[PDB]
């Protein structure tokens, strides 16, 4: 598809305090890759990601947009962004092209400003908004990931066992994948501090 | 129109000596349903000139309304001129060329006859803006039909007379009733002169029919 | 998705099924899609759920915006007229199924939209994928001027039969109750299927995967 | 069609072009240059749509003039990157696209050397080495297999006699005379055009 | 105009154990966005030791599953004796290149006994390759299944976990928890599972419901 | 275009326009749409012309030549048979707007249709032809169970009457026949 | 899918990959694409599975029938002849078929190479498939005649890496097969991530 | 679907069945198709829903407006024209089968009818509707000059009784329309 | 055959204790015209099983003559064996799978119920050869309006009476009276016990219509 | 697609094909050889769809064998060369076409030389010079300046040396190697492999 032109595949799954967010590491055209470093993972503020897959032309400039009217907003108020409000900012931004769209699958993953909550949502190409509380995943491989992440999430998850499921989950995912792969980035963020690692997987 | 829904059919129309007589049937079919089968499709214009169409109705109201104004702005403009047919034949053949132009056609095929200052008239104005004079005109199958009629009789004899022309407008719109499917049993005989326009009534064909007792 | 509306000897009950499928995979157990217009007004959409979304906003938007400059309570055929209007304006493109529900000064009022603008007041609707069952349940049990729980359960009945048909849901049916003096709204109704519980602990260990490279960043 | 090769190295950018302007049958050109020197260490190079490849040159070299005329210094190679690649994104969605294939490389005084690599969907990237073509696939192989962050820019310029001599033997296509630049601390410095008799 | 194919959908499990071959699938038959049934068990007993699967367009796996009991009794009334797995295996891929150029869309998977009395699961494809490998996933759930099972029957992106053999009843709760969390998530599938056991005495059957939307 | 069967205590009444045509000219002002086959058997065609002579003349062919073997006088219902296999066993390519007609000894009139399917069914009136719409409309109006000969004449008359100046296809001429007991009695309405 | 195969003075190198995707979609990691013809024949598979399987299997059918006819050792060209007539009475019908033909002769090493299309070749390297011409670029990179054997094993075994590695239609185990004057011999067959850790670094 | 608009002495006499239907299943069973505009004139739709009920709203405001300006009670002829100009307008995307009819006290009842293309023309009766052809058939037969209301009632009456029962989209239950100088009498009969 | 020309509609069937009721409606429409108000669509075989069917009639007249001349053949037999409705099942599976394999296909929807050996059975068959045997069938629209209903009351009751089955196949037809568009109020019901095959009349339904008069 | 050329001359006929085998990307075989000794005297050329020049190679050759081997003696080439059209007029219209491009090149002890062309539509020439694909544009130019019908061999051979000299200045293949033949009194004779290096 168009979605599969260059790949993507982005995983986001609320543990019990924190939460993570991991993506692929792959960039090229349909089969033929390009390089290993494509950042798919932005961070918008603190404590508070976003993940995009799909056309990357769309990635890229639907990342700067967003950078564009965060920062006006950030700097109209000095408080930082609650997620509701991102949620409901990309949603516009997207329903703006409603008829001439971007063809991305975003992924928002942040905690609460106030409290430690922590929260995830994914959206469409048109901006519906979707918020849940295991996971949600995007990208051209779906099923996969749908089919590992309902086989080994549990409701209350400390950090570790919630990287090791997300990792698991990812690699295996990645591997079944054709056209993404190539290494995969991992965000595991809390209320304390937050921890980025890059898995070893196999470079087939 | 891309489409034609309510299609008219063939008209006819001749000079004479001082007249041009025009005669078309009452028939508004709808692909080959008569759902319309009591309707008027010549116009009146004001003292010397008259419209006859066919193809679509709605564009012909279209069209009578827009003339109609005209005409009405002239004759209140009080200075004692009035249209020559051929202006008003100048006229709708610009605007069925700057219709067309836009790629949005309207659907029509028009006769303008008109008798104004000893010299008869009669126009011709197609949808694609194909306009001529002519002696006799028959659009549609008509041409396809009753005009060998009138150029069997022109060329035997150049000129006629009215009760000539109308005899022979009776006959070729009997033929026309014998083998058009978009034809009808009902039409209405319109004649100019210099004494002013007339519309007669909605007059009817004789057939015959001894050729069905043979095998 | 399967939405559906039925008058009482009161006002409305309104019900919908909230498993927003993409495509062939089940990608939401729980999608809210009985919306809010008014506190006297609300709404359920079908089909496409973002254009469904963004137009019952605006239309609340402006409905708010006309009920705050009035002074009073609204009226349901305001609504249906602004929703009429807006979509015969963008000529069916956007498809958004509608069921349009709320009670005024005349009391109770139901409305069934189609995407190309074609509105219809009816005593009961059923709008979206596997309506059909509900409104063989509807045909099959109705009769005018129910009570409140009777209505209820007829409802409920008309959508747990649309999710006995394909397309319906996991959820535990929504169901919405609007009177002339009591609004309720109540999403956890009613479970049919448990989960069943794990066999195996496929628990992941605290080392099963090698890593790379980590980073640690403090925050405040 | 044909590609233009683009290695980076620890501090240099090695870039190789072709000559070729051939239509359709005939080589109309045996001396073509492609090569648009930006400013005093960044290049650039296009292939794609020939209408739309001196539209490059005319809109992002003298933009970038425009800029240096205008604020006093030279741009970062991923300033011009970055703008080059919107302006691609912007100009995607009208009713005239454009449609080429680019590839950018720089220099800074602290970044040091840069390589970037565009798409003719208007995508960034920071590559080792690139790209398009045909010559993509037959450079690849051996440029993936003879890769070394640590390398000399003389077993650089090895390294590309070696893979144009394997560029000669199995392609449909021509290319006779590649031309070649660097970059250093200095420059843009032209190396010796490099040709080949094939047997 | 009219199409030669539907898809009907549905999801079919093999796992070669050691001396087993556990095949299992559900029994639900759908149309669109319609249920015609609840009960269409794909799993059928062939021999003893050999119990196929057949999914996708229903009716050419009625005409196939036929075709084949034909030409086992074939075999066993020409050459006194019960064919192998592989032999059938081979029969099934000349089978279905043998109707090429209007294919069979059928997905086909064969779990049993070789004749050493070991598991043994032979994949197949549309068209008509095949090979013998540990566990399939077929139909509709293909690509919620393959993962779980790479993670857990090949322990495969695995660090320091060790091999051990898959047991028959760990393999069960293995099946039970697939069924049921593709069952979650996929469309085709629910409302009873089918699971048939291949030992060296003989086929077992049990029935295991589950989720009835 | 516009056919028309209609059954009676003794006999049948049968019925048609003429006009066949072509696009929007017509080919030919006056067409026995009806066709005899056997003396006592009657059937009136729509559709294609050609197509359905040819069905006409091989059913005349099989059933002149089953009625001789009989040396009986043929039923009906058996050269309805005939019919509905010609028709559906190579449909595909075929528009035939057939109704069989006549009286039989053993079984009275009977009139039988076979639209453009291949389908066949027993019926007391029959429509068929584009322009048999109309008079489809308020043939179950005016009809009354148990009329006599003339006002079925009467009947028939009415009806292409006004199928034959509604329908554009439709017009011409009117063709009617009497087939009883007792004769064959074709005559020709017009003006 | 990328195969390879190029003669040198001791014999034959076969090698392949084991990737057999479905569109966007892995099938399996472990599929045997090198159909073991005979004791003395290796045919491949490349583009298409039921197609190299099938056909493959009729010509060694007819291969076992010529030998049984004539007590003698059929040669690679008559195989590579009987494939591609075989094939090519189902020309333009719809048949995806590039596989690779090797084998001993009395003329000694042989290398034939026949598609779908009928393009009846011999040769001395060749590369069938997606990243094909990756193996291409590497080989004839580190091609000769007079090569040994370990560095004909390692030049083989750097072409399946360094193909896998690019393309992403082509993975799984690199397997490697080795013809000699009397019978191929399997040589080893090892994974994507055992020659990464291997040869990375 | 099926709209009729018989005129009398007095007045008019409209009617319809309701039935909306989309593609072979009914969404509505019961549909006002006639609309009021002004207090003695009517409209009933056809075709199309939407699209008659933006142009049923666009008229209404227009009207009223042109009528409250006037102070006086309007034409039919006026609201016939604005039907015709609005359907002219946008003829490349509308499909309406509107019909015009209302007392006036200037002209008594009129009949005005608007099909697809956007010609006006007045009528003594109308069909319209998909389904209409039927009745469209017979409306020529049983429709005699000079009915009283009660009359025209039944000729309504069995007119959409046999076009709901014979067409396989009408159907429903049948609404009728009564004005007259005095008073608008609606009523919802079946049978 | 390519274009389905003339169709019937659903057919509803269900099996209840000892015996199978199933019914259907008389209706013959072509595109929207019901042209045939008056037929048969239901084939009573010798004793046991029963036929009925949808899609284009002529091949339900054809089949309808060819299972005619098989159990006619058994029956002449005269070893006193007759077939099972099961294997009425699958030689009509088998038939049509033939049937679409060389692209030929036949336009029916066909519903098999017999009661034979103490067992009562119920089988379907598709055009596409897709078949199946089921505790309640539904075909065209049914499987989207009554089937829920067949689904409703087994799950709240297994078995049946014929009293029972009977009563919820008249609400069953009364609601695609309602809602169905190729629907018409005459039908037939035809149910099969031990005692033999029984077809009743040409029943009819009551309606209700008292929301029409709500606005 | 790729090249071959038909040079008459007096009393030899000058035929040389290419060497090129490749597919669609890339030259698999640059050792390859489109030249079919049908006898003594008569050699056959062929291009086109590749899977069909085999196969009807296989035809004409082995049944210009068995002509041999029943009369006793070697065909005429205009005989031949009627043959081979007549299979083309019978192949061509069928279910089963073939689409080549031949020419034949014979010797007769009474005609002496002679020349023929065909064409995927099945026509017969007696041409001075022919060729085919893209070669044939920009070289029969390149002879048609220079040509004498009573030319020497070692004329026509410098021709050729300069045909190619300018076939490999302006064309987008590649073509590196060309095998040559000729054909006298005593039969078919090999020259040397051309190929050129090119810078």
């Amino acid at each position: 598809s168009i979605m599969s032109y260059n790949g993507g595949a982005v995983m986001a799954m609320k543990g019990k305090n924190c939460v993570a967010i991991a993506a692929d590491r792959r960039f090229g055209i349909q089969a033929q890759m390009v390089t290993t470093d494509f950042q798919k993972i932005f961070p918008m503020g603190d404590r508070l990601y976003i993940g995009l897959a799909g056309l990357a032309t769309d990635v890229q400039t639907v990342a700067q947009r967003l950078k564009f009217r965060l920062n006006l907003y950030e700097l109209k108020e000095g408080r930082q962004i609650k997620p509701y409000t991102l949620m409901s900012m990309v949603a516009n931004l997207l329903y703006e092209k409603r008829f001439g769209p971007y063809y991305t699958e975003p992924v928002i993953a942040g905690l609460d400003p106030k409290t430690f909550k922590p929260f995830i949502c994914s959206l469409d190409l048109i901006g519906c908004p979707m918020v849940t509380d295991d996971f949600v995943v995007s990208g051209t491989c779906a099923e996969q990931m749908y089919g590992m992440c309902e086989s080994l999430w549990e409701p209350n998850m400390d950090p570790d066992h919630l990287f090791e499921t997300i990792s698991q989950a990812m690699l295996n995912a990645v591997d079944r994948d054709a056209v993404s792969g190539m290494g995969v980035i991992v965000h595991i963020i809390e209320k304390d501090k937050i921890t980025t690692r890059t898995l070893k997987a196999r470079m087939d | 129109t891309q489409n034609p829904m309510v299609t008219g059919t063939s008209v006819l129309g001749v000079k004479f000596e001082g007249g041009v007589v025009i005669a078309a049937d009452m028939l508004g079919s709808y692909g080959s349903l008569a759902r319309f089968r009591n309707i008027s499709r010549i116009m009146r214009v004001n003292n010397s000139t008259m419209l006859g169409a066919s193809g679509d109705y709605a564009d012909f109201q279209y069209l009578k309304q827009v003339l109609g104004q005209m005409v009405i702005d002239e004759e209140l403009l009080g200075d004692g001129h009035s249209y020559s047919p051929r202006a008003i034949h100048s006229w709708l053949t610009r605007a069925m060329y700057s219709r067309r132009s836009k790629m949005n056609p309207l659907w029509n095929t028009m006769v303008i006859g008109g008798y104004a200052d000893g010299e008869s008239f009669l126009g011709y104005v197609d949808m694609l803006g194909v306009a001529y004079e002519a002696p006799s005109l028959a659009t549609g199958y008509g041409a396809y039909l009753a005009q060998p009629l009138l150029r069997e009789v022109l060329e035997k004899q150049p000129v006629l007379s009215q009760t000539e022309a109308r005899d022979l407008v009776e006959r070729c719109m009997r033929v026309l009733y014998y083998r058009d499917a978009r034809s009808y049993n009902r039409f209405q005989i319109a004649t100019v002169t210099e004494k002013g326009v007339e519309i007669e009534g909605p007059l009817s064909t004789e057939t015959n029919w001894d050729i069905a007792h043979m095998i | 998705t399967t939405i559906a509306g039925v008058v009482y000897k009161d006002g409305i009950v309104l019900g919908a099924d909230t498993r927003a499928t993409e495509g062939m995979v089940v990608a939401d157990k729980n999608c809210s899609k009985i919306h809010f217009i008014s506190p006297n007004i609300y709404c359920c959409g079908a089909g496409t759920a973002a254009d469904t979304d963004m137009t019952t906003q605006l239309i609340s938007s402006n409905l708010e915006l006309h009920s705050l400059s009035t002074g009073r309570l609204p009226r349901v055929v305001t609504a249906n007229r602004m929703l009429k209007q807006m979509l015969f304006r963008y000529q069916g493109y956007i498809g958004a199924a509608l069921v349009l529900g709320g009670v005024d000064v005349t009391g109770p009022h139901l409305y069934s939209i189609y995407p190309h603008g074609s509105t219809d007041k009816l005593p009961y609707v059923t709008m979206g994928s596997g309506s059909l069952a509900a409104m063989a349940v509807f045909e099959d049990k109705f009769r005018p001027d129910m009570e409140e729980e009777e209505a209820k359960n007829l409802v409920s009945e008309a959508i747990a039969a649309g999710i006995f048909n394909d397309l319906g849901s996991g959820s535990n049916i929504d169901l919405c109750v609007i009177s002339k003096n009591k609004l309720d709204f109540l999403r956890p109704y009613t479970v049919p299927n448990k989960k069943g519980t794990r066999l195996g602990r496929y628990r992941c260990e605290k080392g099963t995967t090698a890593v790379l490279t980590e980073k640690i960043t403090p925050l405040e | 069609m044909e590609y233009l090769i683009g290695i980076q190295g620890p501090d240099y950018v090695l870039v190789a072009s072709d000559r070729v302007a051939a239509s359709n049958i005939v080589q109309m050109k045996d001396d073509h240059d492609k090569m648009f020197k930006m400013s005093e260490k960044i290049l650039l190079l296009c292939v794609g749509e020939a209408g739309d490849t001196v539209q490059f040159a005319e809109y992002i070299q003298k933009n970038v003039q425009l800029y240096k005329m205008r604020n006093g210094y030279e741009l970062s190679p991923t300033a011009a990157a970055n703008f080059t690649r919107r302006n691609l994104a912007d100009c995607l969605r009208s009713r005239t696209p454009y449609h080429v294939n680019l590839l950018l490389a720089g220099y800074d005084e602290h970044e040091g050397p840069a390589l970037y690599y565009m798409d003719y969907l208007a995508a960034l990237a920071k590559a080792p080495f690139a790209a398009h073509g045909y010559g993509a696939f037959l450079t690849l192989s051996i440029l993936d297999r003879y890769y070394t962050p640590t390398i000399s820019r003389e077993r650089a310029v090895e390294l590309l006699r070696k893979c144009l001599e394997e560029l000669q033997k199995r392609f449909i296509l021509n290319l006779p005379t590649f031309s070649v630049r660097i970059i250093d601390k200095n420059g843009i410095h032209d190396l010796d055009n490099i040709s080949f008799p094939k047997q | 105009r009219f199409s030669p194919y539907v898809f009907n959908g549905g999801t079919i499990l093999a796992i070669a154990g050691e001396d087993f071959a556990i095949v299992a699938s559900d029994t639900r038959l759908s149309e669109g966005f319609s249920i015609h049934t609840r009960d269409s068990p794909k799993c059928y007993k062939l021999t003893d030791k050999t119990v196929i699967g057949c999914s996708g367009f229903h009716g050419d796996c009625l005409t196939l599953t036929k075709i084949i009991e034909a030409r086992l009794k074939m075999y066993k009334h020409s050459n006194n004796k019960a064919m192998t797995t592989g032999a059938i295996a081979a029969m099934l891929s000349t089978i279905l290149y043998s109707r090429r150029f209007f294919p069979y869309y059928v997905y086909n998977i064969i779990g049993g006994l070789d004749e050493e009395g070991k598991g043994a699961v032979y994949s197949f494809d549309p068209v008509g390759s095949y090979q013998r490998d540990s566990f399939k996933a077929g139909g509709s759930a293909s690509a919620m299944l393959q993962p779980l099972l790479d993670n857990q029957v090949g322990f495969k992106n695995m660090q320091n976990v060790e091999h051990v053999p898959l047991s028959l009843d760990r393999a069960m709760r293995l099946v039970k928890d697939v069924f049921i969390s593709a069952a979650e998530r996929d469309v085709y599938t629910g409302d009873a599972l089918r699971i048939c056991i291949v030992t060296k005495e003989g086929i077992r059957e049990e029935t295991v419901s589950l989720r009835k939307d | 275009t516009t056919i028309m069967a209609v059954q009676f205590d003794g006999g049948v009444v049968l019925g048609a326009d003429s006009r066949t045509t072509t696009g929007s000219y017509i080919a030919n002002r006056v067409t026995d749409k009806l066709t005899p086959i056997h003396d006592r058997i009657f059937c009136c065609r729509s559709g294609s012309a050609a197509d359905t002579q040819a069905v006409a003349d091989a059913v005349t062919y099989q059933l002149g030549f089953h009625s001789i073997e009989l040396n009986e006088p043929p039923l009906v219902h058996t050269a309805a048979s005939l019919f509905k296999e010609m028709c559906y066993r190579y449909r595909e390519d075929l528009m035939a707007g057939i109704i069989i007609a006549g009286w039989d000894p053993q079984e009275g009139g009977q009139v039988y249709s076979v639209p453009m399917g291949g389908m066949m069914v027993r019926q007391s009136f029959a429509i068929g032809g584009s322009g048999s719409s109309y008079i489809y409309g308020y043939v179950d109006a005016t009809y009354r169970e148990g009329m006599t000969k003339e006002e079925c004449l009467q009947f028939t008359a009415n009806a292409l009457a006004l199928a034959m100046e509604r329908d554009g296809s439709s017009g011409g001429v009117i063709r009617l026949a009497a087939i009883a007991e007792s004769g064959v009695e074709r005559q020709v309405l017009l003006g | 899918t990328t195969t390879l195969a190029f003669k040198f003075r001791h014999g034959v190198i076969v090698a392949a990959d084991s990737r057999a995707t479905a569109g966007a979609y892995i099938a399996s990691q472990t599929v045997k694409k090198v159909i073991e013809i005979n004791p003395y024949l290796l045919g491949t598979m490349a583009g298409g599975a039921a197609d190299c399987s099938f056909w493959e299997r009729l010509l060694a059918r007819q291969c076992r029938i010529y030998e049984l006819r004539n007590k003698e050792r059929i040669s690679v060209a008559a195989a590579s002849k009987l494939l591609a007539n075989m094939v090519y009475q189902y020309k333009g019908m719809g048949l995806s078929m590039g596989t690779m033909i090797c084998g001993w002769d009395k003329r000694g090493p042989g290398l034939y190479y026949v598609d779908s299309e009928g393009n009846r070749i011999s040769g001395a390297t060749f590369s069938v498939g997606s990243g094909s011409v990756y193996a291409y670029g590497v080989m004839d990179r580190g091609y000769s005649y007079d090569l040994e054997v370990e560095q004909a094993y390692d030049l083989a075994r750097r072409a399946i890496y360094q193909a896998t590695y690019r393309d992403a239609y082509s993975g799984g185990a690199v397997n490697l097969y080795h013809v000699r004057e009397d019978g191929w011999i399997r040589v080893s067959s090892d994974n994507v991530a055992d020659l990464h850790e291997k040869y990375s670094g």
